[PDB]
């Protein structure tokens, strides 16, 4: 029913931010979830996946930083690492899920930002 | 490689009662895989359509997909004054998933 | 704070000298007393509570003595290392508190 | 017997903000004994400050602080939050995590709590 | 029962060693769909069982003729599957009441595909993807491939073929084992009659009478000085009954 | 948890005479003022028993002695405690006692003794901690210094308390409370009684006849065990544990052929061992 998000915050770059996304009312476990971007005024992007129902994580090579992905499915949360940094991702991040024509799964986090920069 | 989406027109100055065919172009042949979402600037990304041509809980048919292979449609119709927001298409096809550039209806 | 003794005091090593607090019957009189001690930037230790009990690892050296409102810290064979402040405490029921006087830095000289 | 937790940590909070206080223990578990809060500012006294009441089973509150400053506590992990808020100029101090037992009076604390500064 | 799950998880509970309540089943009488196989539905009160498997689940009100021992269709090719030779009986009726809600009921879920026909009885669990055609999807979904599971659409808008059933099946069997789960008797007491009898499984035959004989509590049977069995304790009212 | 605290102990184990001790009946069948016969599982009269002590001072300042050793079953357990103030609850019957058995863990928690048999994993060191709750003003007990896991957990069951107290009797009863323990045919039977005894320890001249309490579906062979203890924390003075004194009575079980003599009321007060001399 509902997402949570680890805290955003000023972060220099080249460093790594650990991104913790809670579910709640059903499990993350059925499912998978993915990790998407969107800057001002720019359009959302795909960052990442997670599939829990095997194990596999896939990761945009338009932004491939080696940006961590796995699980916490005993409490219904994901763990995406921000790792190499770099100034222009700095964004807000959405926990995602995609309606592959058989569900209706689509839920959306809060919304946190990610601050890459020397200048906090 | 990756496979590049077209969503055209980017933004659409509207007006009230209208019917506004958001296009979402491929550049391969996607059998369904395409949605549409609601965002206002700040919001969750609401789900519109999913799998191109199938309507969604909370959403009347104001809102209508169709289109398959490249070519991808939303089709608002009856425009509401609450409907001025910016969208967005989405493929599913492969790894990695993309989205459109958005299309901000707005009040003429 | 609301209590009475003075910010330092100063003796001689080896000595015996004791420091003292004056309360009153609303909170010495029915209550009982405790004293702490710390060093600079350092966690303040509990010295002797009720006046006669002294917690582990304290120096048998330490009494006190609680009369009607005045309550003393019975302080003997004077060191080296003794040198820090002594707080004085005991229950309140005028604020239904906890008190402390404001403390009182020893020296040995 | 027992040693306990930290209080805070390093907490540095520059005006316009407010902060927690979580003092967890060792070799007790939370509630079988009875917290309590001093302020300590530097080259200064003793403050008390939060603690529980043997007597009536609250905890206590302060009422020169009161209102101010909350507590609440989770048994199981043993953190016992010390809210306090509204920084002012001569409330940043050392506030010490300190326990005594609610069998008895008791106004004999817990051998030594090892003190956290606030900023304000 | 407050909450069944659905069909990808069906809940299962093996029950033996009590006593089967079977009349007020017929008695029920609010069910919509109840059957029965083995022998008649009638003779099933007495005639008893040594292991039952008790296991129920939520389907819809078109597709539980799919539920038949040996059919096909959806609910019996990939959720859940009666076996070729089947002995217990379905019980399916409507809780729309509870169920569908306003607002819509999508807690309900099954199992939309899979690689083979299932096996009978046995659950699937594993919500991984399956890949249709050949382009490996490899756990994310993607194309050829699509998600396994679905939802149901539950809300008390529906007509009356698309109410939720709460379908329990009960389940039967025989073996080396005794029958350990079986149906009645409680029989009134006879006092001073020559009758058989049967006490908490000791049997005899005698007249039994009012007796002033006084157990200690824990106690079952008396007996006299020949081990006969003289008096015993009737276990329905604590009364201590001689034996002649 | 598993704190633990081994603090052995050096001495032989204090033995005493079970005189007329350990005759419970076997049967619910109600007899009066009969001889009746039978060769049974017992403890044998005139044997060895040893007189334990899960917490023992012996006087300086102090010094609480905990000695309670897991112990085998061997063929059949008998047990006696005195405990005016209680300080043992209950018995970790097992086998590897540990995971990989059954195992059997009774506790009689105020007031409702939950009898369990589960796989555990138990301890050390095992026994149940008490502490104060400072919530309600309640002693809580905590149930997981005895052991860490609970789970897999075949049977489980509530009855009346089996310890009980009476008290207010500053003594002159202390409250002897005997328990036996027999594992057989799928059939793991509880025996209780309470008796007073004005004597300083050991045990009287009297017979003890023991019901049945519950006979359950058990089915697991137990070949060793310890007891279950009652401890609490302390505060500052010159952490607290070892609660009171604690001994208690251990003798094993043995087939042997007893005559009963019932009574009008059907409360057996002789019985005789036809292997005894
Ligand atoms: C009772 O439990 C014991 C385990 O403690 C089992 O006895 C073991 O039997 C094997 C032979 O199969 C011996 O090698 C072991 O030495 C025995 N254990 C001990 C501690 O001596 C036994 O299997 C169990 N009871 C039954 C009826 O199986
Ligand atoms: C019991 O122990 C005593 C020693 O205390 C010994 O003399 C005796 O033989 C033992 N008897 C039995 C039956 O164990």
């Amino acid at each position: 029913q509902q997402l949570v998000e680890s805290g955003g915050g000023v972060v220099q770059p080249g460093r790594s931010l650990r991104l913790s996304c809670a579910a709640s009312g059903f499990t993350f476990s059925s499912y998978a979830m993915h990790w998407v971007r969107q800057a001002p005024g720019k359009g959302l992007e795909w960052v990442a996946v997670i599939s829990y129902d095997g194990s596999n994580k896939y990761y945009a090579d338009s932004v491939k930083g080696r940006f961590t992905i796995s699980r916490d499915n005993s409490k219904n949360t994901l763990y995406l690492q921000m790792n190499s940094l770099r100034a222009e991702d700095t964004a807000v991040y959405y926990c995602a899920r995609h309606a592959t024509l058989m569900n209706n799964k689509d839920i959306w986090g809060q919304g946190t930002l990610v601050t890459v920069s020397s200048a906090s | 490689g990756d496979i590049q989406l077209t969503q055209s027109p980017s933004s659409l100055s509207a007006s009230v009662g209208d019917r506004v065919t958001i296009t979402c172009r491929a550049s391969q042949s996607i059998s369904s895989y395409l949605n549409w979402y609601q965002q206002k600037p700040g919001k969750a990304p609401k789900l519109l359509i999913y799998a191109a041509s199938s309507l969604q809980s909370g959403v009347p048919s104001r809102f209508s997909g169709s289109g398959s292979g490249t070519d991808f449609t939303l089709t608002i119709s009856s425009l509401q004054p609450e409907d001025f927001a910016t969208y967005y298409c989405q493929q599913s096809y492969s790894t990695p998933r993309t989205f459109g550039q958005g299309t901000k209806v707005e009040i003429k | 704070s609301v209590l009475t003794q003075a910010p330092s005091v100063s003796a001689a090593p080896g000595q015996k000298v004791t420091i003292s607090c004056s309360g009153s019957s609303s909170n010495i009189g029915n209550n009982y007393v405790s004293w702490y001690q710390q060093l600079p930037g350092t966690a303040p230790k509990l010295l002797i509570y009720d006046n006669n009990k002294r917690p582990s690892g304290i120096p048998d050296r330490f009494s006190g003595s609680k009369s009607g409102t005045s309550a003393t810290l019975g302080i003997t064979g004077l060191q080296t290392g003794d040198e820090a402040d002594y707080y004085c405490g005991t229950w309140d029921s005028s604020l239904s508190a906890v008190v402390f006087g404001g403390g009182t830095k020893l020296t040995v000289l | 017997e027992v040693q306990l937790l930290e209080q805070s940590g390093a907490e540095v909070k520059k005006p316009g903000a407010s902060v927690r206080v979580s003092c967890k223990v060792s070799g007790y578990t939370l509630p079988e004994v009875a917290m309590h809060w001093v302020r300590q500012a530097p080259g200064k006294g003793l403050e008390w400050m939060g603690g529980f009441d043997p007597e009536d089973g609250e905890t206590m509150y302060a009422q020169k602080f009161q209102g101010r400053v909350t507590m609440t506590e989770d048994t199981s992990t043993d953190t016992a939050y010390m809210e306090l808020s509204s920084l002012r100029s001569e409330d940043t101090a050392v506030y010490y995590c300190a326990t005594t037992t609610p069998f008895s009076s008791s106004y004999w604390f817990d051998p030594w709590g090892q003190g956290t500064l606030v900023t304000v | 029962a407050t909450r069944f799950a659905s069909v990808y998880a069906w809940n299962r509970k093996r029950i033996s060693n009590c006593v089967a309540d079977y009349s007020v089943l017929y008695n029920s009488a609010s069910f919509s769909t109840f059957k029965c196989y083995g022998v008649s539905p009638t003779k099933l009160n007495d005639l008893c069982f040594t292991n039952v498997y008790a296991d129920s689940f939520v389907i819809r009100g078109d597709e539980v003729r799919q539920i038949a021992p040996g059919q096909t269709g959806k609910i019996a090719d990939y959720n859940y599957k009666l076996p070729d030779d089947f002995t217990g009986c379905v019980i399916a009726w409507n809780s729309n009441n509870l169920d569908s809600k306003v607002g819509g009921n999508y807690n309900y879920l099954y199992r939309l595909f899979r690689k083979s026909n299932l096996k009978p009885f046995e659950r699937d669990i594993s919500t991984e993807i399956y890949q249709a055609g050949s382009t490996p999807c490899n756990g994310v979904e993607g194309f050829n491939c699509y998600f396994p599971l679905q939802s149901y659409g539950f809300q008390p808008t529906n007509g009356v073929g698309y109410q939720p059933y709460r379908v329990v099946v009960l389940s039967f069997e025989l073996l080396h084992a005794p029958a350990t789960v079986c149906g009645p008797k409680s029989t009134n007491l006879v006092k001073n009659k020559c009758v058989n009898f049967n006490f908490n499984g000791l049997t005899g035959t005698g007249v039994l009478t009012e007796s002033n004989k006084k157990f200690l509590p824990f106690q079952q049977f008396g007996r006299d000085i020949a081990d006969t069995t003289d008096a015993v304790r009737d276990p329905q009212t604590l009364e201590i009954l001689d034996i002649t | 948890q598993c704190v633990n605290l081994t603090t052995r102990t050096q001495l032989p184990p204090a033995y005493t005479n079970s005189f007329t001790r350990g005759v419970y009946y076997p049967d619910k069948v109600f007899r009066s003022s009969v001889l009746h016969s039978t060769q049974d599982l017992f403890l044998p009269f005139f044997s060895n028993v040893t007189w334990f002590h899960a917490i023992h001072v012996s006087g300086t300042n102090g010094t609480k002695r905990f000695d309670n050793p897991v112990l085998p079953f061997n063929d059949g357990v008998y047990f006696a405690s005195t405990e005016k103030s209680n300080i043992i609850r209950g018995w970790i019957f097992g086998t590897t006692l540990d995971s990989k058995t059954q195992s059997l863990l009774i506790v009689n928690n105020a007031t409702n003794v939950v009898i369990k048999v589960c796989e555990f994993q138990f301890c050390n060191d095992p026994f149940l901690g008490v502490y104060y709750h400072k919530n309600n003003k309640s002693w809580m007990e905590s149930e997981f210094r005895v052991y860490s896991s609970a789970n897999n957990c075949t049977f489980e069951y509530v009855s009346q308390p089996f310890l009980m107290d009476l008290e207010g009797k500053q003594g002159n009863f202390k409250n002897l409370r005997e328990f036996v323990f027999k594992n057989i045919d799928g059939y793991f039977k509880i025996y209780s009684k309470h008796t007073p005894i004005n004597l300083v320890r050991d045990l009287p001249q009297g017979f003890s006849a023991l019901e049945p309490l519950v006979d359950l579906p058990i089915g697991i062979n137990i070949t060793r065990f310890q007891t279950l203890l009652a401890l609490h924390r302390s505060y500052l003075t010159p952490s607290g544990w070892t609660a009171g004194a604690a001994a208690y009575y251990v003798g094993y079980l043995q087939p042997r052929t007893f005559l009963l003599k019932y009574n009008e009321n059907g409360t057996i007060t002789d019985a005789v061992d036809c292997a005894l001399d």
